[PDB]
RNA sequence: UUAGCUAGUAGGUGGGGUAACGGCUCACCUAGGCGACGAUCCCUAGCUGGUCUGAGAGGAUGACCAGCCACACUGGAACU
RNA sequence: UACCCGCAGAAGAAGCACCGGCUAACUCCGUGCCAGCAGCCGCGGUAAUACGGAGGGUGCAAGCGUUAAUCGGAAUUACUGGGCGUAAAGCGCACGCAGGCGGUUUGUUAAGUCAGAUGUGAAAUCCCCGGGCUCAACCUGGGAACUGCAUCUGAUACUGG
């Protein structure tokens, strides 16, 4: 079904991921729907490194998307943090 | 919301049908002259009362037949 | 460098071809396409179709020569 | 503080019973920096006395260019014979950029900031003609002001 | 045959200009006096009349400075074989915008600046410096 | 020149002619030593230059330089060939790269030797 | 990736004073620094419009120790940027570390302070930096690391440094052997007889 | 240095058919439909975002990344 | 692993093409229209800066040259932006269908054209200002741009009906 996750972009040993809803049976860095956050491993965390459009995220939950294991951890950390 | 085409008649000899040639002024994409362009549409007409000559507005609808995605809306003028 | 393999064979004007080009017969064996020396032509010296010549011969091409000696 | 620049120099030969004479040509200009441009062009058996030549034909023969801040008013187009001749004012930061012939006659002429071109022909003697002309041809808001009677914003 | 009275009038001035002509006259049309319009109002020219009513007859009075014609040059775009039409955004301008453009639009023929200020694009019928 | 005629007939780009048809649009090509001989030049020049006839590996047949002072090479002798006329020597359009395959390469260079196939003397 | 040769020949060819020694000596007294290296030194080049664009290009090169491909992208990026590329070329150059290095008198030559910089002698804001071409910005800090401090070279850098005209943009502590990169020099910061016009029609033809 | 092409052909009625409109299919009827604004035939080719070049307009191009299509030894076929 | 500290010693780390003009860089010796060079012109028969070696020099540098290949310069297919008396180019001449173009006025229409609004023009790429790897390549935030298409509503001077 549709699906919230990480499309991992960025380099080798530096990754960058584009959080991404998606139909899951595309590519991981393939055809999405839309384009609703990005998460950064790597930040130095003096500024930022974790961005969610959490209203879209939770429109498209109301419509039945699923979340990653790893989004779903973003989120409760995200809404931790503020 | 009623989007529509203008045309005249070129034949009306099919049972119930029609071919309408929608023409057009174009500005060439290279020499930039104004170029006429036809494009001819295979319609319905129920009852057959488009005239050849006749200037018709036509509408797009389903499929009618292999060739036919069109149907008539009604005469505008006729038999110059 | 200029190798040293040259040879400087003599023969007879057979041919008077066309561009100072001669059938040149080499007493030795065969004939050869023979051209007429840069020199040689700087310095005239016409050469009728039956004279004994000197040629240098590049075993590169035995085929061809050169006419060194002015008759 | 007039500023000069030789633009070629060619050989060319003139042909008599005991054989050919050689002789040289000059082709120079001379420019105030500040909107003053002359072309010359000379003749000699020896080239200094021809490089000199022109000059002195540069110095008079001079004309006038209604500069703007160091660049041209408009674009402009200038002909002579072979050559087709191209410029516009360029923004500042830009400098010259331009052929050889054309260059010279810019940077003498005080046009700073130019974006030119030669078509054609770029025979130097008649580029460098082309572009003297262009200049010179080329007007000015206040003169198209006054042509037209009328001293609105466009002075 | 006569298939562009436009390059006609354009022409018509520029030779009698460079003949140093006083003025100049040719057949009449609306299309011809609304450019002479715009000519005059930007003081190319001095002044013109149409004269007759059947088979009108327009006249130019041309002007001239330094012993030189004020127009110095004077060309048509749009023509019969190849209609130019410019957008709002899209308009030229001559020499810079000390000449002008002579623009069709809408709201009747104007100069580029003119039909630039108020929001208008046309058909371009002629360049003017 | 008319617009309307353009619009009939439009610019046509020429297409450009290669000169190394042969090589077709590789950097090299190899081919075996079908006759291996010298010719004579064009005006002004004379001299014996050095050619081959190569078979190539795609059956075109041509006729290729061997530059340099010296050469080792014969019939059945496969070498690489690349792209290069020789002007003064019409027919010519290619050349036999020194030092590879067959080829040796010039013996004693000391100057340009990348060109000749030369490797650099131990001193 | 380094010119390693004779440097003295380089100021020959150019006709000027490249700084490519200390300044201890009168150059003239090092080399015949009036004339070109080679047999034909003394003869003169009727030197071609390229040859003078070329040697100007070389020149500036020459002085700040980069090699082509670096100073050619270093005229991309000035043409990039802002306002007259002839003098971002300079203001690129100049925030070099290893010349920032040369300018705060740590090294005698921008030769011995790139050495500086490659063998982890030298921290910018605290922090190590050895490579030679890192671009130093306004307010920064270039220091001489706790243990390179006691290098004599340094001394005596600062010493020969004291000597020669002292540059604006740098606040120096000779002390504590830190200094600050005030701000990017203007164009009247820089010598004038350099002519960056050429190097700019040498890139753009 | 290809000018004519076309019998499921173009349309109509009705039955069948598909997940669905449809000559998709069949019977009957009308004689149409396409084409110099290039049909038919012949050669070549996956298309795009974009890539390289060029001041631009253009020219050339379609590896790597992403979107669509097509194929899975060759030709054909359907089953789930 | 990145990175940080320590040890040993300049220690293990420089080649390639070019120097006749175009084109930055010149001399000697060898050869003698030979051997050979050659992108274009063109070098070589006794002083060759053009061949080959040397010394010297110029340009690049972990690369440097040669070949192949696209565009550029090429306004040399010219829409922007060319030409046809003698340079390549007016059909030997006329009539004429299709086609292109069409004098002047009014009204009408509103397809061309013009304006505005709305939707769309995937992301990446390009560009701008920032952020992160010691810098850079590279990665990345936001923007701008996608100059296009379509629908609706208007304007009516010019073109078309």
């Amino acid at each position: 079904m549709v699906t919230i996750r990480l499309a991992r972009h960025g380099a080798k040993k530096r990754p960058f991921y584009q959080v991404v809803v998606a139909d899951s049976r595309n590519a991981r860095n393939g055809r999405f729907i839309e384009r609703v956050g990005f998460f950064n491993p790597i930040a130095s965390e003096k500024e930022e490194g974790t961005r969610l459009d959490l209203d879209r995220i939770a429109h498209w939950v109301g419509q039945g998307a699923t979340i990653s294991d790893r989004v779903a951890a973003l989120i409760k950390e995200v809404n931790k943090a503020a | 919301k009623i989007r529509t085409l203008q045309g005249r008649v070129v034949s009306d000899k099919m049972e119930k049908s029609i071919v309408v040639a929608i023409e057009r002024f174009v500005k060439h994409p290279i020499y930039g002259k104004f170029i006429k362009r036809t494009t001819k549409l295979h319609v319905h007409d129920e009852n057959n009362e488009c005239g050849i000559g006749d200037v018709v507005e036509i509408r797009e609808c389903r499929p009618l037949s292999k060739t036919k995605s069109w149907t008539l809306v009604r005469v505008v003028e006729k038999a110059v | 460098a200029k190798e040293k393999d040259t040879i400087r064979t003599e023969g007879v004007v057979t041919e008077a071809l066309p561009n100072a080009t001669f059938r040149v017969k080499l007493d030795s064996g065969p004939e050869i396409l023979a051209y007429i020396s840069g020199k040689m032509r700087m310095h005239y010296i016409r050469i009728l179709p039956g004279d004994r010549v000197v040629v240098e011969i590049t075993p590169y091409d035995p085929t061809r020569g050169r006419i060194v000696y002015r008759k | 503080e007039l500023q000069e620049k030789l633009i070629a120099v060619n050989r060319v030969s003139k042909t008599v019973k005991g054989g050919r004479i050689f002789s040289f040509t000059a082709l120079t200009v001379v420019g105030d920096g500040n909107g003053r441009v002359g072309f010359g062009y000379g003749k000699a058996r020896e080239v200094p006395a021809a490089i000199q030549k022109a000059m002195e034909k540069a110095r008079r023969n001079m004309i006038n260019v209604a500069l703007n801040n160091g660049t041209l008013q408009h674009p402009v187009k200038g002909v002579h014979t072979g050559s087709r001749v191209f410029m516009q004012p360029a923004s500042e930061g830009t400098g010259i950029i331009a052929g050889g012939a054309m260059r010279a006659v810019l940077e003498v002429a005080g046009v700073h900031n130019v974006l030119a071109k030669a078509y054609g022909s770029t025979n130097p003697i008649n580029v460098v003609r082309a572009t003297i002309d262009g200049l010179e041809n080329m007007n000015s808001p206040e003169m198209v002001a006054a042509k037209r009677g009328k001293s609105v914003e466009e002075i | 045959s006569m298939q562009d009275p436009i390059a006609d009038m354009l022409t018509r001035i520029r030779n009698g200009q460079a003949a140093n002509k006083a003025a100049v006259t040719m057949p009449s049309s609306k299309l011809k006096v609304a450019i002479a319009n715009v000519l005059k109002e930007e003081g190319f020219i001095e002044d013109f009349k149409v004269e007759g009513d059947t088979k009108p007859e327009l006249e130019l009075t041309l002007k001239y400075f330094q012993g030189k014609a004020v127009v110095e040059s004077i060309q048509r775009v749009s023509r019969p074989g190849l209609r130019i039409y410019k957008r709002k955004d899209e308009l030229p301008k001559v020499m810079a915008g000390l000449g002008i453009a002579v623009v069709s639009t809408s709201k009747g023929v104007m100069t580029d600046r003119a039909a630039r200020q108020a929001g208008l694009g046309g058909e371009i019928i002629c360049y003017v410096a | 020149a008319t617009v309307n005629q353009l619009v009939r007939k439009p610019r046509a780009r020429k297409v450009a002619k290669s000169n190394v048809p042969a090589l077709e649009a590789c950097p090299q090509k190899r081919g075996v030593c079908t006759r291996v001989y010298t010719t004579t030049p064009k005006k002004p020049n004379s001299a014996l230059r050095k050619v081959c006839r190569v078979r190539l590996t795609n059956g075109f047949e041509v006729t290729s330089y061997i530059g340099g002072e010296g050469h080792n090479l014969q019939e059945h002798s496969v070498i690489l060939i690349r792209g290069g006329r020789v002007k003064d020597l019409p027919g010519v359009r290619y050349h036999t790269v020194r030092g590879a395959l067959d080829c040796s390469g010039v013996k004693d260079r000391k100057q340009a030797r990348s060109k000749y196939g030369v490797k650099r003397p131990k001193a | 990736a380094r010119y390693l040769g004779p440097k003295l020949k380089l100021s020959r060819r150019e006709g000027t004073d490249l700084f490519l020694k200390s300044g201890v000596r009168a150059i003239d007294t090092k080399c015949k620094i009036e004339q070109a290296p080679g047999q034909h030194g003394a003869r003169k080049p009727r030197l071609s419009d390229y040859g003078v664009q070329l040697r100007e290009k070389q020149k500036v090169r020459r002085i700040y120790g980069v090699l082509e491909r670096q100073f050619r992208n270093y005229y991309k990026e000035a043409a990039r940027l802002k306002g007259n590329t002839g003098e971002n070329l300079l203001a690129l150059l100049e925030g070099r570390l290893d010349n920032v290095v040369y300018r705060m008198g740590f090294g005698a030559t921008r030769a011995e302070a790139r050495q500086l910089v490659s063998h982890k002698a030298i921290m910018v804001n605290g922090r190590v930096v050895n490579i030679a071409s890192y671009q130093v910005s306004p307010n920064d800090v270039v220091s001489i690391r706790e243990k390179a401090k006691k290098q004599s070279r340094v001394k005596a850098a600062l010493e020969l440094a004291e000597q020669r005209e002292k540059p604006t943009w740098l606040e120096v502590d000779a002390g504590k052997m830190e200094g600050t990169f005030k701000r990017k020099p203007e164009r009247s910061d820089l010598s004038a007889d350099i002519n960056e016009h050429l190097i700019v029609e040498l890139y753009s033809k």
